[PDB]
């Protein structure tokens, strides 16, 4: 599961190779990652 | 940003006390000094943190960037 | 000279008030430095429990994961202590959070947008937009299904707005919640003021009958002194009552009739507390802890 | 710790002479009553108890002698080799009290068999001692002892033949 | 088992050769107890000279210092008041029962 996010429509969004780093609704050349459920750990301070 | 959990000095929780006081000064219209003393703040250290509170997470959830338009 | 049944005879507990969350009382013929003694363990010494360790397995709102955590750590919880018992954070993470150590709190929010027509309110107009500290959720880890059956783990103070979301957004995270002293963190602390003051005495010198007696009223909180008329001219009625404003010293009128002092043996002490437990339990945890505080010096051996 | 080298080669040792364990004692002894003058009297004088660590090495050594060596110097008469029944008890009477600043096993092995083979009776002085209540570096080199036993074990093997266990 | 030998320290170099002045050095400790054995130290009719001394705030150490008059050492004079200390904590303990039950 590939995402990222376009700053624009924010559509969420897949980026393989040799493409262009475009939105594939709008044609966004800004275009931002988005966070996945992974661990991180803080002291409560 | 949204009202502190507990006062700074003190230490009384002071934060389950923000949505109650906007609810005192829109529906029972009472003035800030009342509806603070309803609130169980009485010390001038504990008053000031529901008193003079800005609360500008309202302006900062407008931006977005997950939600289109 | 001084004797400890002497200290039996003199000392006396006055309880003016008590309630679920604060109790007001006095203490008589005690010392200012067992009364501060008393006064520094309720903040400092007697222990609570708070979230110490947030895992956060996203976090895609506004307030950061570093402030987020921060306002989980200081929601009083409404454990009773002794249920729990003391980390130990020599020996590893895979064997330092046991069940007899540790409460497990979670939370997991995900915001939508809600369909609805109306500027609108915003609980109105979105789902799980405001996160409420009623949203930790006790996860009973290992044997606390059954000894924590009866009381489950739940903050003392449910509304304590922990965030706020929008549609997109999520706050996934689990709190590890462990017992700790309030010297430590101010987390820990289990009281929100637990503090004395010192008894007022006015000392009146010369009759102040007449008109003097009407706005000699007017210098002190509205029962403090007494008139009826030249005859049971004035005193005071309770000085407890006093707040200690120094206002008939601003008067040339008064400012030789009257002498301002303290009782110096009398404390009025007010404890309070968060929710975890009550202001009277939180003193007799508070006045065994200075007895421990000396027996385990009176038990150690005297090195070099 | 030449004096902690001492006391344990004489004890741990099976191929020594009768003649030469006492010679050792000998002049252990004659170090101590040779220090009865010239030294006790500077007790109740200023400066404390760590002027004397050589003092509280030897007698320690001549104590570990006497934990693992009490059988060479007795008779059947009973005859003690240098009055041993008068040495002992008439130098933990002295102003040095040599049953607190040494270690707390020798000078209670010491404790526990002066009684039995009736030399020197101290049951009531270390209960003394211990009711009263720079030094690191002195109860470590007293608490060191060269000849234990072994943790390597082909060469205890040869050692089985000339080193004493504990009975 | 193993007493713990690090929480109370005489300090022999300001130690009396007699006994009877002594400083004792307490781990983890501030105002809370210090000022509180000092109140009950004082009210010993045999005790010379008492006081308490954080020397730092940044690490956690007490310094107090017992001086008597004779017939009575620094450490014979800390454990009686430190068993006054106890002793004064379980009138308070019992007063403020006996009021809870006479409300």
């Amino acid at each position: 599961t590939l995402k990222y996010i376009c700053a624009e429509c924010s559509s969420k969004l897949s980026l393989s190779r040799t493409d262009a780093v475009r939105c594939k609704d709008c044609g966004h050349r800004i275009l931002l990652k988005a966070r996945t459920k992974r661990l991180v750990q803080f002291e409560a301070r | 940003m949204i009202v502190p959990v507990r006062c700074f000095s003190c230490g009384k929780v002071v934060g389950d006390k923000w949505e109650s006081y906007l609810n005192l000064l829109q529906e029972d219209e009472l003035d800030e000094g009342t509806a603070l003393s309803r609130l169980g703040l009485k010390r001038y250290c504990c008053r000031r943190m529901i008193l003079t509170h800005v609360d500008l997470i309202e302006k900062f959830l407008r931006y977005n960037p997950l939600e289109k338009r | 000279e001084w004797n400890v049944e002497k200290f039996k005879k003199d000392f006396e507990v006055n309880i003016s008030s008590l309630d679920a969350r604060e109790a007001n009382f006095d203490l008589i013929n005690i010392d200012t430095s067992i009364a501060n003694a008393f006064r520094r363990i309720m903040i400092s010494e007697v222990p609570s429990v708070a979230a110490e360790y947030v895992y956060f397995f996203n976090n895609t709102s506004v307030i950061q994961d570093e402030v987020l955590a921060h306002r989980i750590g200081l929601v009083p919880l409404k454990v009773d202590p002794d249920m729990l018992t003391w980390v130990d954070s020599n020996l590893p993470d895979d064997e330092k959070f046991t069940d007899e150590n540790t409460i497990v709190l979670s939370l997991n929010v995900k915001c939508t947008r809600n369909p609805d027509a109306p500027s609108t309110d915003p609980k109105e107009l979105y789902n799980n937009a405001h996160v409420y500290a009623r949203d930790l959720k006790f996860e009973p880890q290992g044997r606390q299904s059954t000894t924590f059956a009866d009381c489950p783990v739940v903050p003392a103070d449910p509304d304590i707005l922990l965030a706020k979301l929008r549609p997109g957004q999520e706050i996934s995270l689990k709190a590890h919640c462990i017992l700790g002293i309030g010297g430590d963190h101010a987390k820990f602390s289990p009281v929100s003021t637990a503090s004395y003051r010192l008894l007022p005495q006015i000392n009146i010198l010369q009759p102040i009958k007449g008109e003097s007696a009407r706005r000699f009223q007017k210098c002190f909180p509205p029962g403090v002194i007494g008139i009826d008329e030249g005859s049971d001219e004035a005193y005071v009625k309770d000085a407890r009552k006093d707040t200690v404003s120094r206002e008939v010293l601003r008067y040339e009128e008064f400012a030789d009739k009257v002498k301002l002092g303290r009782v110096r043996n009398h404390f009025i002490f007010n404890v309070e507390s968060a929710g975890a437990m009550t202001p009277e339990e939180i003193f007799f945890k508070s006045v065994r802890i200075l007895k421990n505080k000396a027996e385990y010096l009176k038990n150690c051996p005297i090195t070099q | 710790k030449s004096l902690q080298y001492l006391g344990s080669y004489i004890a741990r040792a099976k191929k020594l002479s009768r003649t030469q364990i006492i010679f050792v004692a000998s002049y252990l002894t004659s170090w101590l009553n040779r220090y009865v003058i010239e030294r006790e009297e500077e007790v109740d004088q200023r400066g404390g108890m760590e002027r004397f660590k050589h003092f509280y090495a030897a007698f320690q050594a001549l104590c570990y002698i006497f934990c693992f060596r009490h059988n060479i110097f007795r008779d059947t008469d009973g005859n003690w080799e240098c009055e041993l029944d008068k040495f002992f008890q008439r130098m933990v009477i002295s102003k040095f009290n040599p049953l607190k600043f040494c270690n707390e096993n020798v000078m209670l092995m010491f404790a526990r068999i002066a009684q039995q083979e009736s030399v020197a009776y101290c049951f009531s002085i270390i209960e003394n001692n211990n009711n009263e209540r720079t030094r690191q570096q002195f109860i470590d080199l007293q608490s060191y002892f060269p000849y234990d036993p072994l943790f390597l074990k082909n060469y205890k093997i040869l050692m089985k033949e000339y080193y004493i266990e504990w009975s | 088992e193993e007493p713990d030998r690090e929480k109370i320290k005489l300090l022999t170099q300001a130690t009396s050769e007699d006994g009877t002045s002594a400083s004792f050095q307490i781990v983890e400790e501030d105002h809370t107890l210090g000022n509180a054995l000092r109140y009950v130290i004082m009210k010993n009719p045999d005790v010379e000279f008492c006081g308490y001394s954080i020397p730092h705030p940044s690490e956690n150490l007490l310094n107090i210092r017992i001086q008597t008059y004779g017939e009575t050492t620094a450490v014979d004079a800390l454990q009686k008041g430190l068993k006054d200390l106890m002793d004064l904590c379980d009138v308070v303990e019992s007063k403020f029962t006996e009021k809870i039950k006479s409300m």
